[PDB]
């Protein structure tokens, strides 16, 4: 009865960049050393990340106990509107869990996420899924390449639902 | 078994 | 060069800001532009505070007062993170904007931050009883006072800048 989300990257953009995104664009991101996993928005653990054996997974490094234990209880670019911040989220993957199984976690635990490695990651704005993207590495600088994406119009509508 | 990425 | 090997570092007392947020509030761009003193923003009172450095969480904490200042009592240290520090006009108006009520913040050296433990009391700058800073997009736009009616907490705007300057902050 609980969802564990693993964010890969948070990319701060302006509305205009959001609406101009198209497949093939690569969005620069910081090499994610650590990965903070969240439950309805709230960090509950940090972890390293990889695969097992074909699924993405987290290797837990640190549980944030107080929080876990409390779960138990058409318009110019000059326009200011175009400069409004929209956070763009790349999820590494998710997993549904019971509070019990969650609390059973410890340093070292390997949690598999509900997605196959090599298949495109979910990309969201304002918590709504608006595109797919694939990790790309060139001379150790990381990026996410947009593989599929809804229309600029639908982006605009999902943002302000 | 877990192989670490990144 | 064959240099850093035999090298002795000067004391570099560069500081960080620990930020502690009282509440995050989803609002819409129209609501942001129409906010006025007296307006009350409904907030569930937080059972604890997650304190951030540059938007990264580093500790959970209880909060209260010490020496008439707002303050935190370190509940839990997110150790790896700490250690790594050391090393369509109507669509438009509906655009979401996070409004942040900030309990307070302080500057610390990484040394100071790494010395914190379960127990440590951290005083925040700004006096208790004076109103709380209100931000969008990381810029100050308003001040607010925490209110109550029944079991309903809120933040009522005491001061706030012009909508033109709010719009400007948002896009900066």
């Amino acid at each position: 009865e609980l969802e564990l989300v693993a964010n890969f990257a948070d990319i701060p953009l302006r509305l205009s960049q959001i609406l101009k995104l198209k497949p093939g664009d690569v969005l620069p991101i910081e090499k994610p050393d650590r990965i903070i996993a969240h439950v309805d928005g709230v960090p509950v653990l940090t972890s390293q990340y990889g695969t097992v054996n074909g699924q993405y997974a987290l290797r837990v490094e640190h549980l944030i106990n107080p929080i876990l234990n409390s779960l138990n209880e058409a318009m110019q670019d000059i326009d200011l509107i175009m400069d409004i911040p929209v956070k763009l989220t790349v999820e590494l993957g998710r997993t549904r869990m019971t509070i019990k199984e969650l609390l059973r976690l410890t340093q070292g635990s390997v949690v598999a996420l509900d997605g196959l490695a090599g298949e495109p990651l979910d990309i969201l704005i304002n918590g709504y899924l608006i595109a797919q993207g694939e990790v790309v590495v060139v001379a150790d600088k990381y990026g996410v390449r947009i593989t599929d994406i809804i229309t600029p119009s639908e982006r605009m509508r999902r943002l302000s639902r | 078994v877990f192989q670490q990425l990144g």
